[PDB]
């Protein structure tokens, strides 16, 4: 039993 | 350096949003792309800007607060690799600033282009919906609308006494070298009647060796808040510790939190009947291994002493480039 979520963002090219 | 603001010499165009609807809770995001043009000429130091509405950000779940809220941005070039302009973005003012270099001093009618990631703003736009997303490039307004379709954090068993818990990693410090991360866990989003309730924050999922995360008493700070009205909670996972709707109760847990077992922390929620929020400030190592995590809750009881249950939840984030 379980679920999930993921996120996201910018490294700034680096 | 940074001399003049040449916006008035600058006219952007061919603006598009890669896409106008996504779920930021499944690594949804978009990109703004556009061409620009310099009516006339300029010099090393001049610059133009872009500014983002309340709805979007330019760093999403990558934190830069330990970097003077300044986000480096890959250089703007010509074909010979010549760095035409240097670029960065201010997390706070949501301002992109592109500042020319030793390259502009002998040319005119300049043309370039960018493509820049755009992410939700989890504080600004906390509930699934459509928002105005008017972006400014060189004092010209480009108007859009963004729809956020957050995967409800109200998730758990379908059982009336079912364990239910979610969580997101909403800020990661890649740049400072401090290697910190910020994570909101929601315990009992379903606000059910839950017996002897137990919670676990892991720095990994199934495999320790597969995550950079580190969860110890020394690497990890935790603040807990009883929620007043669950409906008032964000679909985005943002939680303002200063919301009146939250009551920090970190002082009721001095002896209910353990960093015994490896890369884990446990809270003893006991008998509960509403939602609680857990702010996580933790760190990950230099292994370069991705930062993956999982939180789990189990409850026993309630008013039967049997029908025990358990529900788990996984996080990791993705990096994009502009
Ligand atoms: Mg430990």
């Amino acid at each position: 039993y379980g679920g999930g979520s993921s996120g996201g963002g910018s490294s700034g090219g680096g | 350096a940074k001399g003049t603001n040449v916006n008035d010499k600058v006219t952007a165009s061919d603006f598009k949003l890669e896409k106008t609807a996504f779920d930021p809770n499944q690594s949804g995001n978009t990109f703004m792309a556009a061409n620009f043009k310099v009516t006339g000429q300029v010099k090393s130091g001049d610059y133009f800007t872009a500014k983002l509405p309340d709805s979007v950000t330019g760093n999403g779940d990558v934190d830069y607060s330990n970097s003077n809220n300044t986000m480096p941005i890959a250089d703007i070039k010509s074909t010979n690799g010549d760095v035409v302009a240097k670029a960065t973005y201010d997390i706070l003012t949501k301002t992109y600033t592109f500042v020319f270099t030793d390259y502009v001093n002998d040319k005119e009618n300049i043309n370039g282009q960018f493509s820049l990631p755009l992410f939700t703003d989890r504080a600004k736009a906390p509930k699934s919906g459509t928002y105005d997303a008017n972006i400014n490039i060189a004092d010209e307004m480009f108007d859009n609308k963004i729809t956020y379709n957050y995967s409800s954090p109200i998730a758990g068993i379908d059982k009336p006494n079912g364990a239910n818990i979610s969580s997101q990693i909403i800020g990661v410090d890649t740049a400072s070298g401090q290697n910190t991360y910020k994570q909101t866990v929601f315990v009992n989003p379903k606000q059910r009647v839950l017996g002897n309730t137990w919670v676990y924050i892991k720095g990994y999922q199934d495999k320790i060796e597969e995550s950079s995360g580190k969860v110890s008493a020394t690497d990890t700070k935790l603040r807990i808040f009883e929620v007043n009205d669950t409906s008032k909670l964000s679909d985005s996972y943002y939680a303002d510790p200063n919301d009146s709707n939250l009551k920090e109760v970190t002082g009721e847990f001095k002896d209910k939190i353990s960093y015994k077992y490896d890369n884990v922390a446990s809270i003893n929620f006991g008998d509960i009947n509403k939602t609680y929020v857990v702010l996580v400030e933790g760190h990950y190592d230099n292994t370069g291994k991705n930062l993956k995590t999982q939180v789990i809750q189990e409850n026993i009881d309630p008013a039967t002493g049997k029908d025990y249950s358990i529900f788990g939840w996984n996080n990791e984030n993705v990096v994009r480039y502009g």
